[PDB]
RNA sequence: CGGCCAACUACGUGCCAGCAGCCGCGGUAAUACGUAGGGUCCGAGCGUUGUCCGGAAUUACUGGGCGUAAAGAGCUCGUAGGUGGUUUGUCGCGUUGUUCGUGAAAACUCACAGCUUAACUGUGGGCGUGCGGGCGAUACGGGCAGACUAGAGUACUGCAG
RNA sequence: AGUAACUGACGCUGAGGAGCGAAAGCGUGGGGAGCGAACAGGAUUAGAUACCCUGGUAGUCCACGCCGUAAACGGUGGGUACUAGGUGUGGGUUUCCUUCCUUGGGAUCCGUGCCGUAGCUAACGCAUUAAGUACCCCGCCUGGGGAGUACGGCCGCAAGG
C-alpha cells in the first residue's frame, strides 16, 4: 500500500524532471501543499496551483527549465521517513550541498528551511533535502 | 554460473551417501 | 457460492437496515454461510484441497472483519458472535 | 521573412510525414494531426523555424563563414546538387565517408592526390607505363573524383551543415555534433529534435518538399554572400 | 605552462598464432593549474609514443573545475563504472588529502586544499574517471542563483561569500 | 638499500648455503643470499616479537549487498511485532525552545602563569554529548473523540477458462 | 469487466507456526497391457560391472496413509506510486467509419509475448510484466576447501530430512 505520502511526492517531481515534463499532478494534502510552498519560494518550481478532483482535490506543480533546457531541480532526497525518523536540534541542522541547498524542517512555527530555522532558533523534523 | 561448483558439491554429496550406505547397520547397531 | 435467494435472505435477516450488503455483519454472515456451505463439501471431497484453500481465504477473511468490528464497538461484536453461534 | 509562403511548401507536401507506427514520440511538439494512418506536420511552427534558419544562416555566411550541403537519399540528390552549384558551395550527393568532418587532414590528402592526377591527365603520361597501371589509375581517378564532387573546396572546415533526412546521414550529424558545428536541418515525423540546433519540420521523402527547402536555403545563402 | 601527470603505465597484450604482442597503454593528466583539467588514455607500441598520445588525448578534452580561491564549491561525490570517489571542501592551508590518482586529477586541475577519498573500484583508470565525474557535478553559486532566480545573499551562506571576497582581492 | 618504500656497486657462492610481510629471490657474470665500499632513515637509541585500533565501505546507523560473482525460504495462510489514505477538534506522550538543579576532582580542549625551555605543575573558562523540575509551541509522529470515500471488502449484472 | 447500491481505512507485511508441495521412495490392500532400475544372456572393446540388441523383477496404475525434497528457475520475496513509444495475442466494456457483414478504427480495464528510449549494470543485459525512480515489511550473504559434514537435538517405519 501507499505508505510515505511525502517520498511519493518527492518521487513523482524526480521523475517528471527527469523526463522533462512541464507538469506534474497527484492528490492534494496541506502537507504537500505546504513543502510545494517552500519549493516555490525558494525557485525551484516555477509555480503550483490546485484544482478539484473527481474525489478530492488535486495537486498541480509546474516544473522550471532553465532557456537551455536544464533542470532547476538536481536532486530530492527523503531524510526522515516512516519507521526510521529524524529529528534536528536547533543547533545541529543539516547543511545540503554545503549550504547551496535547501533542507526543510517541520518546527512547531511551521514548514521552514534549515536557514530559517536556525535564525529563529528551533528545531523539528528534517523532512527532505533539495539541491 | 560454470558447472564446475555444482560438479565439486555433486562430489561430496556422492561420497558422503556412499559413506552412509556402507555403514548403515554398523550405525543402526551402535544407535 | 450462494444462490441469490439466500443471499437476500441472509442479507435482509442479518443487515444493518434494508439496503446495506457491506456491513461487517452481512458480510460475516455471509461468509459464515459460504464456510459451513464449503466445510459440508468438504466432509465428502476430503482430497479437495484447491477448494480447501478458499475456504482457508474465507475463514481468514471472516476474522478480520470480526476484529474490525470488535475494535469498533465490542458490543456489535458479542451480539454477532452469540447470534451465529461462533466461538471468538 | 519567409521566401515562400504557407501555400508554397504545403502544394508540395511538407506536411506529409510517416506512418505513425514508425514515429517519435518526441515530436509530439510539431505533430498536428494523423490522418489515414499518416502523421500531418503543422506548418505554423515550420514557418516559425524557418525564419529562424534562414536568420542564422544569413549571419553565417555573411561573417565569412560557409555551409556544407548534405543530402544522399535519391529524392534530394540532384537539388542540393545544382543548388551547390548554382551557389558554388560544398555538397555531398553519392556517399557520406565516415569522417570527412573528424578525419579532415586524411581526407584532404584525397583531394591533393586528385589534384596530382588531374596535372597528370593534362601533361598526358597516359602512355608511359603499362596499360594495366593507366587503366587502374584511370578507374581511380573516376572513383575519386565520384565520390568527392563539392569535397574540392574544402580548405578549413565547414562552419555549417545542411542536411536532409538526418535519419539516414546519422554519421554526418553526429560529426558535426561531436565537432560542435552548427547543424540545421528538416526533421521527418521519424527524427530526432535532440540532435539537431534548426529543425524546419517537414517531408523529406518527396522530392518536392525537400527541393523547396533547398531553394529557400539556397536562396539565403546567395543573398549572405551577396551582402558580405 | 602545463603540468602533466602520468599515474599509470600498463603492458597488454593480445594472443595471436605466433605468440603474445605486447602494447603501452598510458593514463595521462593534464591541466595548467589554474581550474581546467584534462584526461587521456593512449595506446601505443612504445611507452613515449602512448605517452605523447595519452597527452594529446587530453589536451584536446578539456573541463573547468568550479574553484572557490583554493578549494571546490562544496562536498560532491562522484561514481563511474565501479569507481566512487567522494570530495569535501576544506580550509586553507589543509593541503591536497587524496590517493595517488585523485591526488594527480587535483593537483593537475589547481586545487590546494581538499578532502578526497576512493570508496571502490581500486582500479586507477576507473578511479580517475570517478574523480572526474565527482568534479563535474559541482556548481558555481553564481549559476545556482541563477537557477532558481535569487540573489546570490540568498543562495549561499555568508561564509562562501567571505571567502570569494578573500580571493578576489588576492 | 627489487617494488610497496628514502637509499647501488664490487667480490664470494651457485636450486647450495641461505633470505622472505606479500609478490617472490639462490642454475659461476645475484642492485633480493654472505661480506666490503657507498647511501638512506632514525638517533641514546634502533630493530624483532606479542596485543588493540586504523587502513577494512571487510557487519556498511553514518556507510554494503542478493538475475549470472556468496546471498529471495518451493508456495501460500496467518500469530506476536513493524508499518499505515483525506480531514476537524483536543492532549502535549514523542518532538522542539528556554530556565533551574545535577553531571566530584583529576583527565581532554582554550587562554594565562610557574618551573632556564619542554615534559610537568597550577589557575580560569569550555566540555561533562545525559537525567530530573518549571514554563512556552503544536508543524510532524502518537493517543483520544469524530467525519470522508480515491485503498480494502461486500452487493447486483455479465464473462472466459 | 460494468453499475457503482453498501461498509467506511476494516490496509500491507509477517519472526515463529500451520497448510499445500513434481518425481523417486516407504506401509497396507488390489491391479499389472506397455515401458522398465536391478538381474540375465548377445554384441562392441585391450578390458566392458556402459552406450547398442533380446528378455525382464520392483516400480509406473488404483484406494488410504507416510516422506517433504528438485536446475521446486524468471536462478528475479510481497504491496504501492511514478517514468517515451512501436507491434503481436487472450478476456470484457464502449464512441465514431458503417457495409454495420469486417482484427473497420478509436478509447478504456485486466492478462500474456517481442522490439526498443531515458535510467541502471562490471559486463551480459533489464527496461511500464524493471534488474529504473522511491516508500513499508520479511528471508538471506560476509574468501575458497574442510562441510550442508561431525557432535547434540527435533521429525520420520525406513530412506533420510
Amino acid at each position: 500500500t501507499m505508505t510515505d505520502p511525502i517520498a511519493d511526492f518527492l518521487t513523482r517531481l524526480r521523475n517528471a524532471n527527469s523526463a522533462y515534463h512541464d507538469e506534474v499532478t497527484l492528490p492534494h494534502s496541506k502537507l504537500k501543499a505546504n513543502i510545494a510552498e517552500i519549493l516555490k519560494r525558494e525557485g525551484y518550481i516555477s509555480d503550483y496551483r490546485t484544482e478539484d478532483a473527481r474525489v478530492g482535490k488535486s495537486l498541480v506543480v509546474q516544473l522550471k527549465y532553465g532557456p537551455s533546457r536544464e533542470r532547476s531541480i538536481a536532486g530530492l532526497r527523503r531524510v526522515s521517513k516512516p519507521g526510521l525518523r529524524v529529528y534536528a536540534k536547533s543547533t545541529n541542522l543539516p547543511r545540503v550541498l554545503g549550504g547551496l541547498g535547501v533542507a526543510i524542517i517541520s518546527t512547531s512555527s511551521g514548514l521552514l528551511t534549515d536557514r530559517q530555522a536556525a535564525r529563529q532558533g528551533v528545531g523539528g523534523e528534517v523532512l527532505a533535502y533539495v539541491w | 554460473g560454470s558447472v564446475i561448483k555444482k560438479r565439486r558439491k555433486r562430489m561430496s554429496k556422492k561420497k558422503h551417501r556412499k559413506l552412509l550406505r556402507r555403514t548403515r547397520v554398523q550405525r543402526r547397531k551402535l544407535g | 457460492a450462494l444462490t441469490a435467494e439466500q443471499k437476500k435472505e441472509i442479507l435482509g435477516q442479518y443487515g444493518l437496515h434494508d439496503t446495506d450488503t457491506g456491513s461487517p455483519e452481512a458480510q460475516v454472515a455471509l461468509l459464515t454461510k459460504r464456510i459451513q456451505d464449503l466445510t459440508e463439501h468438504l466432509k465428502v471431497h476430503k482430497h479437495d484441497h484447491h477448494s480447501r484453500r478458499g475456504l482457508l481465504l474465507l475463514v481468514g477473511r471472516r476474522r478480520r472483519l470480526l476484529k474490525y468490528v470488535a475494535q469498533v464497538d465490542v458490543a456489535r461484536y458479542r451480539s454477532l458472535i452469540e447470534r451465529l453461534g461462533l466461538r471468538r | 521573412m519567409a521566401v515562400v509562403t504557407m501555400k508554397q511548401l504545403l502544394d508540395s507536401g511538407a506536411h506529409f510525414g510517416h506512418q505513425t507506427r514508425r514515429w517519435n514520440p518526441k515530436m509530439k511538439r510539431f505533430i498536428f494531426t494523423d490522418r489515414n494512418g499518416i502523421y500531418i506536420i503543422d506548418l505554423q511552427q515550420t514557418l516559425t523555424y524557418i525564419d529562424k534558419a534562414y536568420e542564422f544562416v544569413k549571419e553565417t555566411v555573411a561573417h565569412g563563414g560557409t555551409v556544407l550541403f548534405v543530402g544522399t537519399k535519391k529524392q534530394a540528390q540532384e537539388s542540393i546538387a545544382e543548388e551547390a552549384t548554382r551557389v558554388g558551395m560544398p555538397y555531398v550527393n553519392q556517399r557520406w565517408l565516415g569522417g570527412m568532418l573528424t578525419n579532415f587532414s586524411t581526407v584532404h590528402k584525397r583531394l591533393q592526390r586528385l589534384k596530382e592526377l588531374e596535372a597528370m591527365e593534362q601533361t598526358g603520361g597516359f602512355e608511359g607505363r603499362t596499360k594495366k597501371e593507366i587503366l587502374m589509375l584511370t578507374r581511380e581517378k573516376n572513383k575519386l573524383e565520384r565520390s568527392l564532387g563539392g569535397i574540392r573546396d574544402m580548405q578549413k572546415v565547414p562552419s555549417a551543415v545542411w542536411v536532409v533526412d538526418t535519419n539516414k546521414e546519422h554519421i554526418a550529424v553526429g560529426e558535426a555534433r561531436k565537432l560542435g558545428i552548427p547543424v540545421i536541418a528538416i526533421l521527418d515525423t521519424n527524427c530526432d529534435p535532440d540532435v539537431v540546433d534548426y529543425p524546419i519540420p517537414g517531408n523529406d521523402d518527396a522530392i518536392r518538399s525537400a527541393a523547396l527547402l533547398t531553394k529557400v536555403i539556397a536562396s539565403a545563402v546567395a543573398e549572405g554572400l551577396q551582402a558580405r | 605552462n602545463y603540468i602533466e601527470r602520468v599515474v599509470s603505465i600498463n603492458r597488454v597484450s593480445k594472443v595471436v598464432k605466433g605468440g603474445r604482442r605486447f602494447s603501452f597503454t598510458a593514463l595521462v593528466i593534464v591541466g595548467d593549474g589554474k581550474g581546467m583539467v584534462g584526461v587521456g588514455y593512449g595506446k601505443a607500441k612504445e611507452v613515449p609514443a602512448a605517452i605523447a598520445k595519452g597527452v594529446e588525448e587530453a589536451r584536446k578534452n578539456f573541463f573547468r573545475v568550479p574553484l572557490i580561491g583554493s578549494t571546490i564549491t562544496h562536498p560532491v561525490q562522484g561514481e563511474a563504472a565501479a569507481g566512487v570517489v567522494m570530495l569535501r571542501p576544506a580550509s586553507p592551508g589543509t593541503g591536497v588529502i587524496a590517493g595517488g590518482a585523485a591526488r594527480a586529477v587535483l593537483e593537475c586541475a589547481g586545487v590546494h586544499d581538499i578532502l578526497a577519498k576512493s570508496l571502490g573500484s581500486d582500479n586507477a583508470i576507473n578511479v580517475v574517471h570517478a574523480t572526474v565525474a565527482a568534479l563535474k557535478l559541482l556548481q558555481r553559486p553564481e549559476e545556482v542563483a541563477a537557477r532558481r532566480g535569487l540573489p546570490i545573499e540568498d543562495v549561499a551562506p555568508a561564509g562562501m561569500l567571505k571567502a570569494r571576497r578573500e580571493s578576489e582581492a588576492l
